[PDB]
């Protein structure tokens, strides 16, 4: 199994479901969840660097899990 | 069979234990005469031992590696392998007698509670009322279930004293 | 006799008679049914 | 190395058992009975 | 007049009696009760105390390492860890005569030394220590770390370094950093040590600070990790003929899940432990990103708590307001922490004896007995502390107006039902366990052992059969070969696990019978009764029908006087006091059971335990009387041996216990009158009245008496059992 | 010194004052009970904390309460 | 005339009282402006051996 | 209790015993003049050694004593 294809696909897929699917739900839950730093971005949907890092972390973890499971040959 | 145990009717340690008990009893019996009271008492004890071992092996009890019987407490195993007489039937028997005594005492307390001096009826037992309730307590599960369905078995929250929290 | 029956109806006398009856019943049961371990 | 000498227990055990407890006991006892101004 | 000590209480300082010293010593850590105490200062004092405790722990660890490297025989014990006894430290006692010097001279030493029972030798040998130089370096490093912690504790109290009150209440940040950093990064670092040092050292390759930067832990060198082919790391593991410490039969794998135990050391595989630490490190690191701190994403514990109320109204207001009543109450947090710590400690004791993690630890019987007993007693004390702090929370930090209708208020709403049901469970367990034991005792006394009641523990045996044990014959789950649960682990970990659980020579799920069933019921009785006393004392701490205003008297006070029939031991402190005895009794039963079962297993006769554990006479004669013959023979008119110290400790603990009985039975008044007579005698004696006291002599207070008696009781109990356990296990093996 | 407090439920029965063995309590005029008297504690510096007054109080709950405070020579009842 | 009738049965609502949520017979109601004019006598005594107490107008509910 | 313990040990050690040919043998062998000066001697030779009869009495005519020996500890 190609690691580059799996990692790239997993990261891009979870970033896509985070930007176009679960963005509104996450924003609505974060608002009701209620010294800090405001991360302003030019994204029209407010997809800042923090959300990118979180979704990319989830995508990389899932991609590496898939690669490991396929590496075990089971 | 169950939990690696063998029936007492086919256990070697069980028979060896019975032979050990009969051997020590016979050894103690050899020091007396034949028509004396201690000899008759020892022979009676030996007969009791033989009957006890025969009855335990006849009941189908499960013995361990020590030659002693074991009880089956699981309702499924007891009702599936013929061991309901160990712990199931005596459990329901105790439940009947326990609820019997509890219901008789509860009925006596509730009956003497509405009288002028209940403390006198508590230290000095009213034998006629207690005897009547003792004889009437045979239908305790039926009366208790009927009391529970009517809502009269329990007392309300507002009528019970509690701490100031 | 009323006072004597009232004295016999007290808690210790009733407890003594009841426990004697229960103990006697259990002893006689084990006497006529030696070594009952199961049903 | 960090290895202590052979005579180290013969000097540290009597110290920790008689020198240090006596000084500590005397100092603490004097401190407890100190009267406030 | 007013003395300088104590400085935190002017009322105690004005006390002109001996009660001032005792009370000042017993209330020094009660920071909330000092003079002029605020919340910020309170938290700062606790922060400094935490640093001081950490420094003490690290210095103690460094001292152990230093003594093992100096007076121990670690360099010789690693070559023969089966026939060589470990050495704790040397003995320099001028009171020892010639027989004591030659009696304690053992273990290949040149003088009198103590044989260790702590098991640090096996642990250090398993993690990678081989020479005394390693222990010396570790001791120096830990001493310097302890010094840094002490300096940090002093530095954080000075101005420009004291944390603010809001900093101490940052629950989200603190919990995220502890889950990701203190738990995940620490576990990841331990995985790195196991893969880089422990695993290569166990295969005969010395890897240290001088050569770890040039030695590869795996022949592929980090390539399978980056390429996602992690399955290559489990290739070529240690074979069944591997010798610990050498390269004979050693594999090249670093992360496996073979399961079971090592065939020689009878301990867990190092590769499996490293893999375990890596997996839990990944889980803890991921869990460290759950709460919102400063980047928008995350959660708020208050929102999760307030959003957990059932619609049916079964829990009332649910968990509303729980965030404020916990974050603002230090006793609640301490009680939760102590409860979790005690449970984890018990978990550690059970998992370490059943699943030995250190090499050549199962063969050391004394180490197993001492470690299990030590952890179980510590866990019992910690649990009692958790419940005590819960009672302290109810009296000092509970606010009914803020906690209105939530689960916390509903606990006090139906506390009578809880105490009543706990009483019923304890009564049922006590009556039945005692009745079955007395019945079995009478049957054994009358010569009819077949008439005793022996209930087979079918539930626990069924669980064991589910785990893979085929001795009972249930043949299901991991016991049946045609089950999916069995066939799904045959390629990962089930072979080694089944081979280790089916072996009756280890402590992995031992065979149980009627004696185990009965002693387990006794354990349940002890747990339920201890819980009953603690729970009742915590719920009745704010008041009951006898004392409707107990919350206004504090957590600890003597009584309410002899009025209302008597109010002896009415405070929550007294409930904890009575619960300590039940905790000691419960741990005594569990440790007695553990020691007897393992003694009969190590002696090769488990039938002795199986046949004598059903009647109390067997426990008193075959366990307490049979195993103390060598202990009490340590010193006699015919001479003495190395076991005389344990005999002296045995009698020492008995004396301390009996001394505690004095403070427990006799009460203050008699002693105060006696003291008054002694005061008159000293005041009217010539050549001696010139030396007058600075503190007026008075009898110990009621609370102080209870604490002193409890302390003597616990110390004597602990020392007596520890001496008997170590002496019996060491003499027998 | 110990803290002695009198609550408004005092019926002015004067039993707590008679039971006090060190002359701490007394009776003052009042308008909240039929007896028109109320217990007072103006000499708490001599109270030892025997709680005899609490035993002698007949109200439910008690009207006089004793809270153990700072111990001194008079509070510990020492003759030396 | 204010308060419960003499000889009636009332429930105690005072939480710190020993007879909280218990029935007691009314003895006498004081006609002055005292805080606790109702006198309630109970068959069961408290821990101090007392069977009578004084309660306020709102501290007792008819039951 | 200490009085009766001293009486029992002294009588069983230096007074009571069988009569053999040219010599008198006591129950415990006269160990009171050598083992009663220590607490360990009292606990081992008088309490641990002499309690063997009451703990193994089960199955004989003295078994009741053993039962009471346990009951009294309760
Ligand atoms: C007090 C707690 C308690 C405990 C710890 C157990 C424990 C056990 N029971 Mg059980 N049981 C209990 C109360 C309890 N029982 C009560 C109060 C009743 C009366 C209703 C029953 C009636 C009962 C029956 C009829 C059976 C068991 C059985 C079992 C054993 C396996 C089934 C199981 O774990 O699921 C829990 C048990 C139940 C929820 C009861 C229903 C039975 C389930 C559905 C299992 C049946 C499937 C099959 C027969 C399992 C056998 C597989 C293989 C060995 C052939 C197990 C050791 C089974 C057994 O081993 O047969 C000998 C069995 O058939 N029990
Ligand atoms: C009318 C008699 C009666 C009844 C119906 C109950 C019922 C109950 N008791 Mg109780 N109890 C009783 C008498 C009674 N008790 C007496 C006399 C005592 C003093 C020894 C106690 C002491 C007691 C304690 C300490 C506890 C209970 C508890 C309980 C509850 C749990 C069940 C249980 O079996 O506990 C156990 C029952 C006992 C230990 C005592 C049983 C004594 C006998 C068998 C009862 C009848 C005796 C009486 C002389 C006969 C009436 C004579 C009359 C016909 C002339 C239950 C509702 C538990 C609880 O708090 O509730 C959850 C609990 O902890 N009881
Ligand atoms: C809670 C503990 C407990 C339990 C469960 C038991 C249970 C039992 N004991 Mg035991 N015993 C105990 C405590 C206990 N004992 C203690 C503490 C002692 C010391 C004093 C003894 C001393 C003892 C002796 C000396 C003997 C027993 C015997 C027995 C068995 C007799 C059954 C019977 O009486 O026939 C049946 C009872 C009835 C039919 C009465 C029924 C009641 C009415 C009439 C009917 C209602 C039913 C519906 C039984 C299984 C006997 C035995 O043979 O052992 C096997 C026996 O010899 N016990
Ligand atoms: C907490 C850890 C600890 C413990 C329990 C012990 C225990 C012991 N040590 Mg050891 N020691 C330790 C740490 C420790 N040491 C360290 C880290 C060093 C390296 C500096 C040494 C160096 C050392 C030597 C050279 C010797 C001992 C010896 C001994 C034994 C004699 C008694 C004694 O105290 O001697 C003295 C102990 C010391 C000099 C260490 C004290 C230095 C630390 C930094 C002070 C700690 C302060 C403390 C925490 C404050 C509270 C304590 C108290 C005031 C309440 C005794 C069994 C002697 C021996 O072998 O007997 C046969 C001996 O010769 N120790
Ligand atoms: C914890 C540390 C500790 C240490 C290091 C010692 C050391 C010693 N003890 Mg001691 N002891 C201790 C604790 C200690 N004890 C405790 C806690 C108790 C109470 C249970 C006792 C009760 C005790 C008794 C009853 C006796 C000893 C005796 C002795 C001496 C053994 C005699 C011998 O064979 O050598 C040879 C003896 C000598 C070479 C003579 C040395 C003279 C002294 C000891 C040194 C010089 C005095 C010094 C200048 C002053 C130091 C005080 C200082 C704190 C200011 C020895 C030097 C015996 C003794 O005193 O000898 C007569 C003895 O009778 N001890
Ligand atoms: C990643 C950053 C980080 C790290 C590493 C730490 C680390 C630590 N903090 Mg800290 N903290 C942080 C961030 C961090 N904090 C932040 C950002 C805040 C502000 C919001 C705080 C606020 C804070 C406070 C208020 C306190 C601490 C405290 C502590 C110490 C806890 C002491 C302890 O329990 O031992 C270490 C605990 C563990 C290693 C976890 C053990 C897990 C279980 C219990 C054991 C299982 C392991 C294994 C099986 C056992 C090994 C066996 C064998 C080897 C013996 C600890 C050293 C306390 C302190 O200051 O002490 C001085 C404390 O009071 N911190
Ligand atoms: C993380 C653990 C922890 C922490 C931080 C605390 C913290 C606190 N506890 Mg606590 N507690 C704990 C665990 C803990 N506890 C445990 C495990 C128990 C069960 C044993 C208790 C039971 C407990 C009670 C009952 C009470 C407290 C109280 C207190 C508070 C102040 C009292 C104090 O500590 O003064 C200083 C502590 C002492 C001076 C200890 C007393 C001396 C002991 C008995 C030493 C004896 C050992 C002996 C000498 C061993 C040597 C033997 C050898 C020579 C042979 C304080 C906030 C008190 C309180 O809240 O005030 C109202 C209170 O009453 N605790
Ligand atoms: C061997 C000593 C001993 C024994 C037997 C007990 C027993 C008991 N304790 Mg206790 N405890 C002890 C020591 C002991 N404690 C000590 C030293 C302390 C520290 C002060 C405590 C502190 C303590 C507290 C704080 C509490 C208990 C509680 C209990 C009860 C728990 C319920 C139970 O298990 O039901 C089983 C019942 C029994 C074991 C009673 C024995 C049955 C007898 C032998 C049968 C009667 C014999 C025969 C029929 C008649 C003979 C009498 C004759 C004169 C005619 C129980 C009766 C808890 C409680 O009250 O529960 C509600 C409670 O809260 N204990
Ligand atoms: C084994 C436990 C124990 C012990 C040691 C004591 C000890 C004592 N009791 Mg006591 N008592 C006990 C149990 C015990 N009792 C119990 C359970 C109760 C409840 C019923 C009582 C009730 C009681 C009463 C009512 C009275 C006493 C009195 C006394 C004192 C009598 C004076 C004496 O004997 O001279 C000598 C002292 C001893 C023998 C105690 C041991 C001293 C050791 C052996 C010396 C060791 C010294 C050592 C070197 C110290 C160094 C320390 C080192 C760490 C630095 C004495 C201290 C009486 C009293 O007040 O005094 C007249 C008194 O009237 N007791
Ligand atoms: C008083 C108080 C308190 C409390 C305390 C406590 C609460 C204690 C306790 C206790 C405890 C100490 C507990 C514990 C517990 C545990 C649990 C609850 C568990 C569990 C389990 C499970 C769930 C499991 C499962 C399983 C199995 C079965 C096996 C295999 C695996 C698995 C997972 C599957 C506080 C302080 C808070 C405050 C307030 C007051
Ligand atoms: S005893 Fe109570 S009610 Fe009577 S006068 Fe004193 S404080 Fe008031
Ligand atoms: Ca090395």
């Amino acid at each position: 199994l190609d690691p580059q294809i799996v990692i790239s696909g997993s990261t891009a897929a979870f970033l896509a479901i985070g930007r176009f699917v679960f963005l509104g739900y996450q924003r609505r839950e974060a608002n009701f969840d209620s010294n800090s730093t405001i991360f302003a971005t030019n994204d029209p949907a407010g997809f800042n660097i923090i959300d990118v890092a979180g979704w990319g972390a989830l995508g990389h973890a899932v991609g590496f899990a898939v690669l490991a499971i396929n590496s075990l040959q089971g | 069979d169950i939990a690696g145990l063998t029936p007492c009717s086919e256990s070697k340690a069980y028979a060896k234990l019975e032979k050990k008990e009969l051997k020590t009893l016979e050894k103690r019996l050899k020091q007396y005469e034949a028509d004396s009271a201690p000899a008759v008492a020892l022979k009676a004890t030996m007969e009791r031992t033989k009957a006890r071992f025969a009855n335990y092996a006849k009941a189908g009890l499960l013995c361990g590696n020590d030659g002693l019987p074991h009880l089956i407490a699981d309702p499924g195993l007891a009702l599936k392998y013929g061991h309901a007489g160990e712990v199931f039937i005596p459990t329901f028997g105790f439940l009947y007698v326990a609820g019997y005594i509890g219901y008789v005492g509860r009925q006596y307390l509730i009956a003497v509670k509405g009288e002028a001096k209940p403390t006198d009826k508590e230290i000095i037992i009213d034998v006629p009322l207690a005897t009547k309730l003792a004889w009437q307590g045979a239908g305790w599960p039926l009366a208790a279930v009927q009391e529970l369905q009517r809502g009269t078995l329990l007392e309300k929250e507002e009528n019970i004293t509690v701490s100031p929290r | 006799m009323k006072d004597f029956t009232t004295y016999l109806s007290t808690a210790p006398v009733i407890a003594t008679i009841w426990f004697t009856f229960t103990a006697g019943l259990l002893i006689e049961i084990n006497r006529y049914f030696p070594d009952p371990l199961v049903f | 190395p960090f290895v202590p000498p052979s005579w180290a227990p013969s000097v540290f055990v009597p110290l920790t058992g008689l020198v240090l407890p006596a000084i500590a006991m005397a100092t603490l006892f004097v401190y407890i009975e100190k009267e406030a101004p | 007049a007013t003395k300088l000590f104590p400085k935190f209480s002017q009322g105690l300082a004005q006390d002109p009696t001996t009660r001032r010293i005792w009370y000042g010593l017993a209330m020094a850590h009660d920071f909330e009760s000092h003079d002029g105490m605020t919340e910020e200062n309170l938290y700062q004092k606790i922060f400094a105390s935490h640093f001081g405790q950490l420094s003490i722990i690290f210095l103690w660890t460094s001292g152990n390492l230093f003594h093992v490297a100096w007076q121990g025989n670690f360099e010789q014990w690693v070559t023969d860890p089966v026939h060589i006894r470990p050495i704790a430290h040397a003995i320099w006692d001028p009171h020892f005569g010639q027989p004591a010097v030659e009696a304690f001279t053992r273990g290949g030493a040149s003088g009198p030394v103590n044989i260790s029972t702590s098991g640090v030798y096996q642990w250090w040998y398993t993690i990678g220590m081989r020479t005394n130089q390693d222990l010396y370096v570790g001791s120096v490093f830990l001493a310097l770390v302890s010094a840094i912690f002490l300096f940090a504790g002093w530095l954080h109290l000075q101005p420009n370094f004291q944390p603010s009150l809001s900093w101490f209440k940052d629950a989200e940040s603190r919990l995220n950093h502890h889950l990701s950093g203190l738990f995940g990064v620490s576990s990841l670092a331990w995985t790195g040590h196991l893969v880089h040092v422990a695993i290569p050292e166990s295969r005969g390759q010395h890897v240290g600070w001088d050569n770890f930067l040039s030695v590869l832990p795996h022949p592929q060198g980090l390539t399978p990790f980056f390429t996602g082919n992690w399955a290559a790391y489990a290739q070529s593991p240690d074979t069944a003929s591997h010798v610990f410490g050498t390269a004979q039969g050693s594999g090249q794998a670093i992360l496996t899940f073979l399961g079971g135990f090592h065939p020689q050391t009878q301990s867990l595989w190092l590769t499996d432990m490293a893999h375990h630490h890596l997996a839990i490190a990944v889980i803890f690191i991921v869990a460290g990103h759950m709460y919102r701190t400063n980047f928008g994403i995350g959660h708020r514990m208050q929102a999760i708590l307030e959003a957990h109320t059932p619609p049916s109204g079964s829990l009332g207001a649910g968990h509303k307001g729980l965030f404020d009543t916990v974050n603002n109450s230090l006793h609640f947090q301490l009680g939760l922490a102590l409860a979790s710590v005690g449970t984890i400690t018990s978990l550690v004791a059970q998992h370490m004896y059943s699943l030995p993690p250190y090499a050549f630890q199962a063969i050391d019987f004394t180490t197993q007995a001492a470690l299990y007993t030590h952890h179980q007693y510590i866990a019992g004390f910690i649990m009692c502390g958790a419940f005590a702090h819960g009672a302290i929370f109810f009296i000092r930090d509970y606010d009914p107006e803020q906690n209105k209708g939530n689960v916390l208020a509903r606990m006090l709403d139906h506390k009578e039902a809880l105490i009543s049901h706990l009483s019923w469970v304890s009564l049922f367990l006590g009556f039945h366990t005692l009745g079955l034991y007395v019945h079995n005792d009478v049957m054994q006394a009358f010569g009819t052992p077949e008439k005793q009641i022996l209930i087979e523990p079918v539930f626990a045996q069924w669980i064991q059969a589910a785990h893979g044990k085929a001795l009972y014959g249930f043949d299901f789950l991991l016991s049946s070969k045609t089950s999916a649960a069995f066939a799904n682990g045959q390629s990962l970990w089930l072979p080694g696990w089944l081979d280790a659980i089916n072996n009756n020579q280890n402590s992995l799920f031992l065979t149980i019978g009627p004696g185990d069933f009965l002693v387990h019921h006794a354990i349940a009785l002890g747990l339920h009764t201890t819980t009953l006393i603690l729970v009742k004392g915590a719920l009745d701490a704010r008041g009951s029908k006898l004392m409707p205003d107990k919350k206004d008297f504090g957590y600890s006070f003597p009584c309410d006087g002899p009025g209302r029939g008597g109010t002896c031991d009415i405070s929550a402190y007294d409930a904890f006091y009575l619960a300590v005895f039940w905790m000691l009794n419960t741990i005594g039963w569990v440790t007695f059971y553990w020691h007897w079962k393992h003694l009969t297993l190590w002696q090769g006769n488990v039938a002795q335990f199986d046949e004598s554990s059903t009647y109390l006479m067997g426990w008193l004669r075959d366990y307490l009387w049979l195993n103390s013959s060598q202990l009490i023979n340590g010193y006699n008119p015919f001479g003495m041996n190395s076991l005389s110290v344990w005999a002296w400790t045995f009698l020492f603990g008995h004396l301390i216990y009996a001394t505690g009985f004095m403070f427990l039975i006799s009460w203050r008044g008699y002693w105060q009158e006696l003291i008054e007579t002694l005061v008159w005698a000293h005041e009217k004696t010539p050549l001696a009245n010139l030396v007058y006291w600075k503190d007026k002599p008075v009898a110990l207070s009621i609370v102080q008496a209870r604490l002193v008696g409890l302390a003597h009781f616990s110390v004597g109990y602990i020392f007596t059992y520890a001496a008997f356990l170590i002496a019996s296990t060491s003499g027998r093996f | 010194a110990h803290i002695v407090k009198i609550y408004d439920t005092c019926i002015g029965c004067t039993q707590c004052v008679r039971a006090c063995p060190l002359d701490v309590l007394e009776m003052v005029p009042w308008d909240g009970c039929k007896a028109s008297q109320m217990a007072s504690a103006p000499r708490t510096e001599d109270c030892v904390g025997c709680k005899r007054c609490e035993t002698a109080c007949p109200t439910d709950f008690l009207s006089v309460r004793v809270y153990l405070g700072s111990e001194s020579t008079r509070s510990m009842g020492l003759s030396y | 005339e204010v308060g419960p009738k003499r000889g009636s049965l009332v429930k105690i609502l005072r939480p710190e009282s020993y007879w909280f949520n218990q029935v007691g017979k009314v003895v006498s109601v004081d006609q002055s402006g005292v805080r606790y004019p109702v006198v309630v006598r109970f068959e069961n005594q408290n821990y101090a051996g007392v069977t009578t107490n004084n309660y306020a107008l709102d501290e007792v509910v008819a039951a | 209790s200490i009085v009766i313990f001293h009486f029992s040990w002294k009588m069983q050690s230096d007074v009571w015993g069988t009569v053999t040919a040219s010599g008198v043998s006591h129950i415990t062998g006269g160990n009171f003049a050598q083992s009663a000066n220590t607490i360990n001697g009292w606990l081992r030779d008088f309490l641990w050694a002499q309690s063997s009869q009451v703990i193994q009495s089960y199955g004989s005519a003295l078994s009741a004593y053993g039962l009471i020996f346990l009951g009294a500890h309760f």
